[PDB]
RNA sequence: UUCUCCAGUGAGACGAAAACCAAUGCCUUCACUGGCAGUAACACCCAGCUUCCUGAACGCAUGUCAUGCAUGCCAGGUUUUGUUGGUU
């Protein structure tokens, strides 16, 4: 369980570190635009 | 990444204990910084092995926090913004405006989630003796033993994410 | 044809994109108020039983009802709309 979690985390961390991220700084380009 | 240890003692003899430490499963020492070992003592990073150096060691004498950060213990533990946190409680057995103002309160009063219960009071008190007071093996509300404790969590940390989530929502669109 | 509550998909005790509808989550206000930022699941008591360019410490950040003493440090090289059901 313990190890099904530290997946879950690691998983959806690099969800952060990049597809948020990414599509984040779009997004604030629209706003100066 | 391993294992930053902190305690003895004061007073040490930190240095002598690394050395002879050394030695699986340990292998790299040396007595730092702020409190009073590093040793590296791999893999998982503070780590899932050092439950042990618990007991093992002392001797000497004492002992033993680890952490691989951050890592006064006032953040985490002690105080931070004097955030509680109010359980049981239940969705549908409670009002929004019942539970609030009964504990000080609040704001800001957001119960989860549905799980049901730890609905956090993102209090002021500011949060000292309040759990002393409403943990208490009682006072009974609304029928439950009532246990309210510590965060460790909030204010303005939150009303920071929620000013730029705002921009993102508005610029997408 | 049990009694304890708050408005009926009620609970507690005891015996590869996106949007329309209802529920439900999360965020926000005060208020189901406005709305998708966030993200395994859960109606407590067990919160996991080398190409090309951008760029450089044992502590920073995510997370803290945590034996979360747990993850995170490179961009290039029929799904989505928060989620499930219904509709388009």
């Amino acid at each position: 369980a313990s190890n099904r979690r530290a997946l879950r985390q690691r998983d959806h961390s690099k969800k952060h570190t990049r597809k948020v991220h990414a599509q984040r700084a779009e997004v604030a380009a629209f706003q100066k635009k | 990444n391993g294992v930053y240890v902190k305690n003895w003692g004061t007073g040490s003899v930190a240095d002598a204990t690394n050395v002879f430490s050394a030695a699986g499963k340990v292998v790299k020492v040396q007595l730092r910084r702020q409190r009073y070992a590093l040793v590296f003592f791999e893999n998982s990073a503070a780590v899932k092995k050092a439950i042990d150096l618990f007991n093992e060691k002392e001797v000497l004498g004492q002992t033993v926090l680890v952490v691989p950060a951050k890592a006064s213990p006032k953040p985490d533990a002690h105080e931070n913004s004097s955030c509680v946190f109010v359980s049981p409680i239940f969705r549908p057995s409670t009002t929004k405006a019942q539970v609030m103002e009964l504990f000080a309160g609040v704001k800001v009063q957001r119960l989860r989630m549905y799980r049901q219960n730890f609905a956090y009071a993102y209090l002021d008190s500011p949060a000292a003796a309040k759990k002393f007071v409403e943990e208490k093996n009682g006072t009974a509300f609304r029928g439950h033993t009532l246990r309210v404790a510590l965060s460790a969590r909030s204010l303005e940390k939150l009303r920071a994410r929620q000013e730029v989530a705002n921009v993102v929502i508005a610029a997408h669109r």
